[PDB]
């Protein structure tokens, strides 16, 4: 019974600003491609096998922060190091196009 | 396995970064300075922009000749002090052209200093140079260029806290007739650093409204990203010896937590009082940790 | 392979209230007095960690007017493996 | 019972890059900004199933469509090192 | 029962000035580098072994007073004696970058 | 039981300098000021684990990354002399 | 190796209330009447030291209207070693 | 082991310190004094 029971703390909610949370690390990840595939072919997979991805070659790649899609970029090579070039923040319409 | 002893003061910090925005600002400034020079000298100069050099300050200092006119300039609101270096050859050519000389005789420099008349001529040239540089920067980022001081030796400037600091040097070569000269523009990397993302990518034909709309939509897109928030109830200091003998049933004393720090991947975001709500460990948020 | 060499090194132990995963939206509109839950039922033993690595489990206990953690068990690697797996 | 879970669909992804950033950095990104990746060129791309890493493999393009060759399947020994 | 029980002494709190505490010795220490490493490699360590540090060579070193990071400097050699040259007091943002 | 504490992470540091100063002195430091170190050049740098000294060793750079060679591990006989 | 040579040299002995570690912030806002604690529970024997070196342990005792330290024990080096270690 | 008798009034206090700020003040003053 050490912990004190908190309740009724739903005072209000309003966005303050985006600098209170600024220096918080984000997990950025660029995605090469997607493919919907069942377990059928999944175990059929051996070493050296090739899995085709739904994404057409040369299309803009997807950029996610903490696993949430935010933007579409393009992959570039700078000094032998892989780099993405941000092209456009995705729209809600393409977000749902992605969902379906 | 490469393993060599650590020697201080060795040039081991290498930061190579292409600066396209500076690469175009240099040509814009060169065009502006060429017509300014045409307007002043009543001649036709050609200015070739050299490769931008990203080098430690003492390399730039040692490559400079002595004496050479150095023009400390303030690129406000950027904190720092840039340098405009006019070679003896260029000021000699300008003075020769202004004072009834068709540059027939070769330019001779033997460590001769600069008189008050030469200093005034250099000030007149530097006014055009600074106007051209400000106009060139105006396209990308509007800056005001102020001339604060002129010097002749290298040890009087010290615009870098340490001689091993990294600076960005752009040498231009100005040719008038057969005569030639050069002049450099050096900016400490501290001034450029807040504008690196602007100076790195090549400029795009957009507008300030479009740019602010871009990050606005991106900001709104970022908001829909789940985070991991971790609440720290207590932090007790134990020796390794206690940890090995530590076995179930022991009691490790802790102090009163007045407030509970909530951090995301280490960075604290909240301090809030602990509690229990709906059978769940709850926190009553007291204060968002603003910087 | 020395033993007395690191027999005395200090470590710092942390205990959590609980996990929770909540987006930038709710974090920005959190105000004073707002209440946020955690992923743990009130009663499970809290997780003790060192250098961000799981080390133990225990809950807070009130003896007189003083507080401490009553460790329940020590997690073997097998348990740690299922911790990461699920 | 294996027959039941031998037919179910699942979502497969392959990730090309991984970087850790603060928000000063994320906001600073504009249009055309290049973001460097911690991953070196040629290293095996992670392959994830519903966000769960199971394998590593190189990038290869077949018939003008993106693809990946399964170099190896990671044993949970490397999972400790993944964190 | 010799000691007298003191309580309720929370009158107020206000910074006075930094010269009341001035001639107090501080423990200044410059740090070469850091590295997160587990006990695994720790005992593997023998005499003559080399431990790589997270800090890149030639980067500014860290300066602490009583173990608290205050500034970043650069190492210099003056008259065969080691010396650090203070370059910049760290910012709260880099402080938290260090923390994470 | 050794297996439990044979895997735990710990924070390692190596300190290059050590100086004692008053605040007149600390405040007097400005930008670019050089602070001398009690430590002579070439003496073994202290190596600390969570702020606890265990060893002494020289500074060496490997593959453009800072490093240190463990010259010796200090026996607690020197700890009395460390204070 | 003389003995009567230093048999008479005087030493000064100090006794502490307790340790505490507190930053510049709280030290500067300490005002008159403010109360600060120490790392020791009221009742443990205080540490007696000479030239900043631990020598004994004892607490204050009231006999009549006079005060003195009642030494509890003498610390052997082994104890001193664990004092430094922990 | 170097051990020599203590002789007072001998120049034993050596304080060598580079003074860059004076090194530039000297040239500034020299230029002003020349004109």
């Amino acid at each position: 019974a050490v912990f004190q029971q908190l309740g009724g703390g739903d005072v209000s909610g309003a966005m303050q600003d985006i600098d209170l949370i600024m220096d918080i690390p984000v997990k950025l990840t660029v995605e090469l491609g997607r493919t919907r595939m069942t377990i059928k072919e999944l175990l059929r997979l051996t070493q050296g096998s090739v899995v085709a991805l739904d994404g057409l070659a040369g299309e803009p790649l997807d950029i996610l922060i903490n696993g949430y899609l935010i933007a579409q970029g393009e992959v570039v090579v700078v000094a032998d190091k892989y780099g993405v070039r941000i092209t456009d923040i995705i729209t809600p319409s393409e977000r749902m196009r992605r969902l379906s | 396995s490469d393993i060599r002893p650590y020697d201080p003061n060795t040039q081991r910090r290498v930061v190579r970064e292409r600066l396209q925005a500076l690469e175009i600002i240099n040509e814009r400034f060169a065009r502006q300075f060429r017509m300014g020079l045409f307007n002043l000298l009543r001649r036709s100069p050609d200015i070739t922009v050299g490769a931008i050099r990203i080098q430690p300050y003492h390399e730039f200092a040692r490559n400079l000749p002595v004496p050479t006119n150095l023009n400390l300039i303030h690129l406000k609101p950027l904190r720092g002090t840039g340098l405009v270096v006019f070679s003896p050859s260029l000021v000699f050519i300008a003075v020769d052209n202004l004072f009834g000389g068709d540059g027939r005789f070769p330019t001779k420099v033997e460590g001769r200093e600069f008189t008050h008349t030469e200093q005034r001529v250099i000030n007149r040239m530097l006014k055009l140079a600074l106007e051209g540089y400000s106009d060139a920067w105006k396209a990308i980022n509007p800056l005001e260029v102020e001339y604060v001081r002129s010097e002749m030796q290298v040890k009087f400037t010290n615009i870098t806290t340490s001689p091993n600091d990294i600076v960005v040097n752009t040498p231009f070569h100005v040719e008038i007739g057969n005569l030639t000269g050069e002049f450099n523009i050096c900016l400490p990397f501290s001034m450029i650093e807040p504008l690196r993302e602007l100076l790195v990518n090549p400029p795009l034909e957009n507008s300030r409204h479009e740019d602010q709309n871009w990050r606005d939509n991106l900001v709104r897109q970022v908001q829909h990203s789940e985070l991991e928030l971790v609440a720290n109830f207590a932090d007790i200091p134990l020796r390794l010896s206690q940890i090995l003998k530590l076995k179930p049933g022991d009691v490790l004393p802790i102090e009163k937590p007045d407030r509970i720090i909530a951090h995301v991947d280490g960075v604290p975001v909240l301090t809030s009082q602990y509690g229990t709500v709906n059978g769940q460990y709850a926190l009553r948020v007291e204060h968002l940790i603003n910087p």
